[PDB]
Order: C-alpha cells, then structure tokens, then sequence
RNA sequence: GUGGGAGAGGGUGGUGGAAUUCCCGGAGUAGCGGUGAAAUGCGCAGAUACCGGGAGGAACGCCGAUGGCGAAGGCAGCCACCUGGUCCACCCGUGACGCUGAGGCGCGAAAGCGUGGGGAGCAAACCGGAUUAGAUACCCGGGUAGUCCACGCCCUAAACGAUGCGCGCUAGGUCUCUGGGUCUCCUGGGGGCCGAAGCUAACGCGUUAAGCGCGCCGCCUGGGGAGUACGGCCGCAAGGC
C-alpha cells in the first residue's frame, strides 16, 4: 500500500503553500501515486479487471484535471507535466 | 463363536432397504440382516415390516456369538430406519444408545438429477 | 512492518529433547524473517474436538510476532516443511471487540 | 423452538475474536459441530458475523468440531 | 485532505474438514441396487452393510437471511499477500475543475472453439432396461464430449427491476444493513414493505417514482415473411453485428 508518510512527502513535494492539499497539482501529484502503484500491480495480475476499472477511472479523473490545468495556467501544467512523468 | 457380548449395530436405512449390521466394538462386523435377508424382494424390501424383520434376525443371529449389550448407530431417513431401532430394543439385547452418523457432505459432489433440482 | 499472531500444534508425544529441538527451528525461522517476537503464551497439550494427524491431541505454541508483510507466507512456508509441526496460522493482529459489556 | 435462554444472555463479557477460547466458544456451538443461528445465540448481525470467522478458526487449529453425533433417536 | 466503518468486490499463493469414487487391509455372507411395478446392472475372482489406511478430483454444510459487495456479467470454508469501489465525521484544501456521451477501447453467465493438462461426481450424444398403440421421451442402469486448471477465442441471454445516466423538487408509517450523535432517538449511505399528492389503459408506481421538471445518449412506428436474403465488418469454426 501507499503509507501515510508515503502520501505526505508527495503532498509536501507538491502542496502551493503551507496547508495546501486540494490544489489542482496535488491531486494530480496523489493520482500519479495511485496510477503508478495500480499500473504496476497489473502488470503481474493481468486477468484482475476489476481493479483494472478503478485505473481506467483514476487515469481518467487525472486526464480531466490536467485538462483544466493547461486552461488556467499553461505554466502550472507545463510545469507540473514536466515535473511528473507524464507525457514523452 | 466368539462371545462378544457387548457390541454395535448399524442400522443403515434408506427408501429402497434397511440393512442392518451388528459388528464388535472395533468395528468388524459379526452378522448382518436385510430386507433381502429376510425374504422380501424389490418394494417391500425396504418397508418399515422388512424393517423389524431384518432388525431381529440381525440379533437372533447376534445371540449366538453371546452378543448381550449394544450400542445402536442410524444412517438414513428410508422408512423403517424407526422399526429397526425399536425391534433392536425389544430383542432382548440391551440397547445401550442411539445415534444419528447420517453423512453430509460440506456441499462435496453433484448429486444425481434425481437428488438436485435444488438450485 | 505488522503485527501477526502466530499459531503452532506440533506432535504430543515428544520427549523435552526433541520438543526443544523443534521450537529451537521456529526461533531459527522466525528470527530469519525479520520477526521480532512481541509476546508468546504456551498452553502446551489439548484434546482437539477431531483427531489431527491419527492423535487424539496437540501441542500448542501461540505467538505474536512483527514482521515484514512480503515475507509471512514465506514465513510459515517455511515453518511448516518440519514434519513435528503439524499446524501453523498466521492470522494477523486485531484489537479485540468485546460483547455482551 | 428457538425460545430456550439465548446463548448470550447467560454469559458475560467476551472478545469475539478470541479463537482460542473454546470455553466460550463452544456455547455457541449446537448439539453438533453447528454454528447457533441468531435467534438462539442472541447476538446481532454484526456480532453474529464476527462469531462465524471465529468459531471457523478455532476449527482449522483443532479446538472446535466441524460435526458432531446425535445422541437419542 | 484528515480521521474513522462495513463488505461472498477482484487477482496470486497456501491451506481445513465433510462427502463421493477408486485402491489396500481387516471383519463378514448373499445379496445389493433400482422402481408405480420391474428389469438392465453389480456381487461366491466374496459385492452390499461395518472398521482402518491411502490416492485423487471437484464443491464448500452450519453461520445464512426479509443480509452484504460489485458498473454489469457476477461474488460466499479458512489464512496471508496484492488491488478496486464505497460510506460517515471534521468542515481543513482547489475553485465550476461539471453532466451526458455518436464512434473508440475494455469487461461480459452458460454453451461452444484452439493448444496443453486434469478427470472424483455429474452428464448432451450414445449403449442398454422399462413404460407405451408407438416412446427416436419422461422412470432405471451405464456413458463420451463437457463440466475443472492454464493460455488464446467466441460476445450471446427472460445479459430482468423486462424500468439508460445525472441533478433539483414533492406527506408520512414500518422493518432492516452499515456510519456519526446530546445513543428514550436524531442525522447520513444502502436494502424492503404500506402509503400523501400525483401519475397510469389497467395492474401498479409512489423520496430506491412509473410523480413534478431540466440536460445528454439509445431505441419504437401494425402482424406474418424475418432476425430470414443480399452486402459489409468480426470469427479457427459455430456463428455474431
Ligand atoms: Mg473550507
Ligand atoms: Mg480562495
Ligand atoms: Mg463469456
Ligand atoms: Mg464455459
Ligand atoms: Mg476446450
Ligand atoms: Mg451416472
Ligand atoms: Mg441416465
Ligand atoms: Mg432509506
Ligand atoms: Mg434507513
Ligand atoms: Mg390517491
Ligand atoms: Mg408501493
Ligand atoms: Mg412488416
Ligand atoms: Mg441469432
Ligand atoms: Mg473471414
């Protein structure tokens, strides 16, 4: 699983400011976390859809954040992307 | 020939028969009755009479062998499994208890068409 | 890291020798599996309600180990292949929910 | 049937997830290795529940039966 | 976000006891079986019934329901690991980031197909017994594919609540599952029943709408011919759209 401290050093790596936890890169910052860690999962047990349905949701709500990034601050998302791994 | 005195009978009903068996008290069976035994054949074999018939003749045989005491065992619902049990009691032969070891299974095999139509 | 009680009935008819012998390999095993043993109870024999392995009882060895998660079914693979060992359940840890209070 | 004494009431406070206590454990059990329904064992759904997983392990460690004989037929 | 809760939600590995079949030994003898009756069939190479030992396959009794989880198909022995959804509280963060969704992609009971494995019980076909005017059936005795596992495929269904998804509004009573509270009951999420208003051809529905409204998708347009023909696309095929 994904430890308490785990998820915090990714909200501090992320947070706008002190107290920020819902800002538009932390949650893209959380869901990479849950994709990554589902994605790899997966890989091994290929015949789980079930849980393959909650990535195809997560990778979706991400896909759909970003989307309003690149619309209210082409920076932020040009800086987020860059700062994650997504894209190539 | 053997004098066993105290034993155990096995009384195994069914809607088709009831056989019985009276064994020592490792198991190893000295005699055995039924409703073939006794003379019936096909339908009457397993009503409750063939029953009580089976059931005496299973003791009578018993006696011999010195067989005085007995512990009663039951498997099936057949009908006769109860004439058994009484005639074992009214034989003499001190019927020491009654048990039901009727087998179950934790749901194991399919059973026959004729036994599903569960669902 | 997590907390798992861990359950043992080994043979009854063993001598102290070869008992010590027996718990000296669960120590082994344990402690190579980064278990880090927080307590430990033994009730010793008990009548089982149904015959295990042909005898009519069994020797009990209860725990409470910590260990790393990705090993435990390593763990106790391991702690079952001695043949005096004839059970082992490691249920995990849970704070108890009392009734009838 | 069913109206005897609720095999709660007569009993104290007891960890439901203790899988060793057969003392008690046992009571739950019927006149054979069966687990007592609710309206004898007077517990809650909740409760019931959390007795199952229980009264299933004392079974696998060799405390508790899965079957037992009838006696008297 | 933080703190909490329930669950047969999914995947992997391991494992428990009951029963069935088979083999081994013991003890034991003439039948067992099966039916409305019977018979085929099994049994003196010793069956059935009984005790002990083993092998193996598939399924999980009680709990258990008016129950729960899932988007659907569907999911219940137990343990661990891996993983999805969801609910309540706190009102802490972002600041309309929303809804629906042609195409697309994925999932999708059973049967069925391909390769390999497995095969205890069950059982299309089939081989027999019986019933019958006949009996290519219902009942009985056998039995192969299959039912099981893996990998790949098929993509159907009374795939049903025969009720597309989302949101707002419109009496209550009662039962229940799970959370929070000042825990006689209030408040939230889910499952039932009776019912206001209202709706409806009627039956019924009725805060879990089939009510009152708005958004978006899909679909209907008398019956037979016909889910057929042709064409196209998909499939190894069966065959699907
Ligand atoms: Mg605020
Ligand atoms: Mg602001
Ligand atoms: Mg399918
Ligand atoms: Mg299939
Ligand atoms: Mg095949
Ligand atoms: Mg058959
Ligand atoms: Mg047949
Ligand atoms: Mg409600
Ligand atoms: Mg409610
Ligand atoms: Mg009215
Ligand atoms: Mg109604
Ligand atoms: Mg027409
Ligand atoms: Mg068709
Ligand atoms: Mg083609």
């Amino acid at each position: 699983p994904i430890t308490k401290e785990e998820k915090q050093k990714v909200i501090q790596e992320f947070a706008r400011f002190p107290g920020d936890t819902g800002s538009t890169e932390v949650q893209v910052a959380l869901l990479t976390l849950r994709i990554n860690r589902l994605s790899e999962h997966l890989k091994v047990h290929k015949k789980d859809h079930h849980s393959h349905r909650g990535l195809l949701m997560m990778v979706g709500q991400r896909r759909r954040l970003l989307r309003y990034l690149q619309r209210e601050d082409p920076e932020r998302y040009r800086a987020l992307i860059e700062k994650l791994g997504i894209r190539g | 020939k053997r004098q066993v005195a105290s034993g155990r009978a096995y009384i195994h009903a069914s809607y088709n028969n009831t056989i019985v068996t009276i064994t020592d008290p490792d198991g190893n069976p000295i005699t055995w009755s039924s409703g073939g035994v006794i003379g019936y054949k096909g339908s009457r074999k397993g009503t409750p009479y063939a029953a009580q018939l089976a059931a005496l003749d299973a003791a009578k045989k018993a006696m011999a062998y010195g067989m005085q005491s007995v512990d009663v065992i039951v498997r099936g619902t057949g009908a006769g499994r109860e004439q058994a049990i009484r005639a074992l009691q009214a034989s003499g032969l001190q019927v020491k208890s009654i048990v039901d070891d009727t087998p179950v299974p934790h749901n194991g095999c399919r059973p026959k068409k004729k036994f599903r139509k569960a669902s | 890291m997590r907390r798992y009680e861990v359950n043992i009935v080994l043979n009854p008819n063993l001598d102290q020798s070869q008992l010590a012998l027996e718990k000296e390999i669960i120590q082994r095993a344990l402690e190579n599996y980064g278990a880090r043993v927080e307590k430990v109870e033994e009730l010793g024999l008990r009548r089982l309600a149904y015959p295990i392995a042909k005898d009519p009882q069994g020797y009990f060895l209860w725990y409470q180990v910590e260990m790393p998660e990705d090993r435990v079914n390593d763990l106790a693979r391991e702690l079952r292949i001695r043949d005096n060992v004839r059970r082992v359940m490691v249920v995990k840890s849970q704070e108890p929910f009392l009734a009838n209070a | 049937p069913s109206r005897k004494a609720k095999v709660k009431a007569t009993l104290g406070e007891f960890d439901l997830r203790d899988y060793r206590n057969v003392e008690v454990l046992k009571r739950f059990l019927s006149e054979t290795g069966k687990i007592l329904p609710r309206r004898r064992t007077g517990l809650s759904g909740k409760e019931q529940r959390i007795l199952a997983k229980t009264i299933k392990r004392a079974r696998i460690l060799g405390l508790l039966p899965f079957t037992e004989k009838l006696v008297r037929k």
